[PDB]
C-alpha cells in the first residue's frame, strides 16, 4: 500500500490500527515514533466500451 | 515484628451501586470511530459493589476478600492511605503468594512465599517538632523464602502527608488471573466527590502483565496507619486511620459494545444481556 | 525432581512449589509421612548407563 502521514494519536501500548474490517489501517514506525496511515493503492472502476 | 489491632468498631458492610464503571482496553490495537463488539471479564453495570471506608471520627476494613475470576478495584483517595495489596490462597508460607505495595519510596511487586500476619499494614508517623511525615513502620509479612519474582520501580517520593478536606483522587484497577499471567489494568482520575463513586465513563488502560503461575483466590488490601502523639497507647491502640475508602467488585464473563471516538477514546459502552434494551443496543450495533 | 502427586491438575503455565504432605487416603496426614501420605515431590534417577 501507500504509507502517508497521519494525525492519529497512538497510546504509548498501541502498534497498530484496524477497520471494523480488522485490516491494518495505521502502523507507527518503529524507527521513528510516528504514525503512518496505510492505504490500498489500487482504487476506481474500470469499464470497457 | 507483626502486631494485631485491637481499637475497631464492627459495621456491617456497606454496598454501592458502579454505575458504567471497570472498562478497560481489551487488546492494544488502535481503533478510532467505531463501536467495537468484544467478550471478556468485565465488571457488570449497574452492579453492587462492596464498600470498604477507613476513618476515625475508628472504623477500618482490610478483611480477605474473594478473587473470583477477577477484581475491580477502585480507591477514593486524598492522603494516600491505600497503599498495596496481597494475592493468594492460604495467605500462611504453605503456597506462593503476591505482594504489590508502594511503601513511598518504591513500587515492590514480589511472588514469593510470604508468612502474612493477621492484620497486615504500614505505618506512618507524624513529627511536632516539625511538620514533616515519614513512613516508620512495615508490618507486612515476617518472613520470606523461595522467592520467585521480584521487580522494584525507580526510586520516589509521593505526599505521604495527611490532608483535609475532600476525596482527590480516583484510582481505579482491574486484576485479571489468566494462563499464568496477572494483568493489571490502571486509572487515575481527580474528583472533587464526598462519599461514594463518581457517576461517569473512564476506560482503564493495560499496565502490566506479570508472569507469576499463581493459584490466586483471596486477597487483602494493604493500608497505612498514622500514628501521632495524639494517639495514646501500645503499638496496638495508638494509632488513627486517615479517611480513605476502596470499593471491590468483581468481573464476569460478559459482552460489551465499546464506543471508540474519533481520536481512540473508549467513551461509551453498552453492557450487552444487561436488560433487553441493552440486547437491542447490541443487535442493532 | 518432578511432582508425583498432586490433588489437581496445574492450569497452563502455573507453578507449584509447594512441598505439603500429599494425603492419598482418607485419614489426615498431620504433615508426617507414612501409609497414604506421601511426600510430593520426587527426585529423577539420572545415571549415564
Ligand atoms: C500500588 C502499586 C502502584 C501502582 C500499580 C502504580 C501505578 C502508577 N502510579 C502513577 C502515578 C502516581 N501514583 C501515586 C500513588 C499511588 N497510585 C496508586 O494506585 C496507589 C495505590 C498509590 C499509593 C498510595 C502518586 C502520588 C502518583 C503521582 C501523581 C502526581 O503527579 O501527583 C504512575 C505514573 C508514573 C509516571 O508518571 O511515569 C503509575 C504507572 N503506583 C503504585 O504505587
Ligand atoms: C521500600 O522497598 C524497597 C525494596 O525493599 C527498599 O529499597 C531497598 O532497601 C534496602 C535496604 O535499605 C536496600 O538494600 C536495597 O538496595 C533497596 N532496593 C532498591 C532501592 O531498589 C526501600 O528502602 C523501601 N523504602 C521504605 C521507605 O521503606
Ligand atoms: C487453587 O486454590 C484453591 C483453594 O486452595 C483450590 O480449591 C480448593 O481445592 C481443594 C481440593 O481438595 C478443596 O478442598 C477446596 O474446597 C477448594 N477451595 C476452593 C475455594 O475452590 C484449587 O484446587 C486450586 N487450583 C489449582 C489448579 O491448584
Ligand atoms: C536508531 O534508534 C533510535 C531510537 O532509540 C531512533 O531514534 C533512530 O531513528 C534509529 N536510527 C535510524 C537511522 O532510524
Ligand atoms: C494476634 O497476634 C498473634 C501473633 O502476633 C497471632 O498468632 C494471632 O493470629 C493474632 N490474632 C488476631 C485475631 O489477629
Ligand atoms: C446488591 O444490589 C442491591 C441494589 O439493587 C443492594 O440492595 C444489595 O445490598 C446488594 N447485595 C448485597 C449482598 O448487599
Ligand atoms: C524533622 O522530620 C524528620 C522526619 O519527618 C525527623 O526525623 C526529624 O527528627 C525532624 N527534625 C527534628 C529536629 O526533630
Ligand atoms: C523451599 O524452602 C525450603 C526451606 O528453605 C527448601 O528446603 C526448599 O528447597 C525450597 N524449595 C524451592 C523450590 O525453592
Ligand atoms: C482529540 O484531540 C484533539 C487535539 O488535537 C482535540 O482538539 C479534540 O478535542 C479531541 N477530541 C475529543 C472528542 O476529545
Amino acid at each position: 500500500g501507500v504509507l502517508t502521514e497521519s494525525n492519529k494519536k497512538f497510546l504509548p501500548f498501541q502498534q497498530f490500527g484496524r477497520d471494523i474490517a480488522d485490516t491494518t489501517d495505521a502502523v507507527r514506525d518503529p524507527q521513528t515514533l510516528e504514525i503512518l496511515d496505510i492505504t490500498p493503492c489500487s482504487f476506481g472502476g474500470v469499464s470497457v466500451i | 515484628q507483626c502486631v494485631n489491632l485491637t481499637t475497631r468498631t464492627q459495621l456491617p458492610p456497606a454496598y454501592t451501586n458502579s454505575f458504567t464503571r471497570g472498562v478497560y482496553y481489551p487488546d492494544k490495537v488502535f481503533r478510532s470511530s467505531v463501536l467495537h463488539s468484544t467478550q471478556d471479564l468485565f465488571l457488570p453495570f449497574f452492579s453492587n459493589v462492596t464498600w470498604f471506608h477507613a476513618i476515625h471520627v475508628k472504623r477500618f476494613d482490610n478483611p480477605v476478600l474473594p478473587f473470583n475470576d477477577g477484581v475491580y478495584f477502585a480507591s477514593t483517595e486524598k492522603s494516600n492511605i491505600i497503599r498495596g495489596w496481597i494475592f493468594g490462597t492460604t495467605l500462611d508460607s504453605k503456597t506462593q503468594s503476591l505482594l504489590i505495595v508502594n511503601n513511598a519510596t518504591n513500587v515492590v511487586i514480589k511472588v514469593c512465599e510470604f508468612q502474612f500476619c493477621n492484620d497486615p499494614f504500614l505505618g506512618v508517623y507524624y513529627h511536632k517538632n516539625n511538620k514533616s511525615w515519614m513512613e516508620s513502620e512495615f508490618r507486612v509479612y515476617s518472613s520470606a523464602n523461595n522467592c520467585t519474582f521480584e521487580y522494584v520501580s525507580q526510586p520516589f517520593l509521593m505526599d505521604l502527608e495527611g490532608k483535609q478536606g475532600n476525596f482527590k483522587n480516583l484510582r481505579e484497577f482491574v486484576f485479571k488471573n489468566i494462563d499464568g499471567y496477572f494483568k493489571i489494568y490502571s486509572k487515575h482520575t481527580p474528583i472533587n466527590l464526598v462519599r461514594d463513586l463518581p457517576q461517569g465513563f473512564s476506560a482503564l488502560e493495560p499496565l502490566v502483565d506479570l508472569p507469576i503461575g499463581i493459584n490466586i483466590t483471596r486477597f487483602q488490601t494493604l493500608l497505612a496507619l498514622h500514628r501521632s502523639y495524639l494517639t495514646p497507647g501500645d503499638s496496638s491502640s495508638g494509632w488513627t486511620a486517615g479517611a480513605a475508602a476502596y470499593y471491590v467488585g468483581y468481573l464476569q464473563p460478559r459482552t460489551f459494545l465499546l464506543k471508540y471516538n474519533e481520536n481512540g477514546t473508549i467513551t461509551d459502552a453498552v453492557d450487552c444481556a444487561l436488560d433487553p434494551l441493552s440486547e437491542t443496543k447490541c443487535t442493532l450495533k | 525432581l518432578y511432582r508425583l502427586f498432586r490433588k489437581s491438575n496445574l492450569k497452563p503455565f502455573e507453578r507449584d512449589i509447594s512441598t505439603e504432605i500429599y494425603q492419598a487416603g482418607s485419614t489426615p496426614c498431620n504433615g508426617v509421612e507414612g501409609f497414604n501420605c506421601y511426600f510430593p515431590l520426587q527426585s529423577y534417577g539420572f545415571q549415564p548407563t
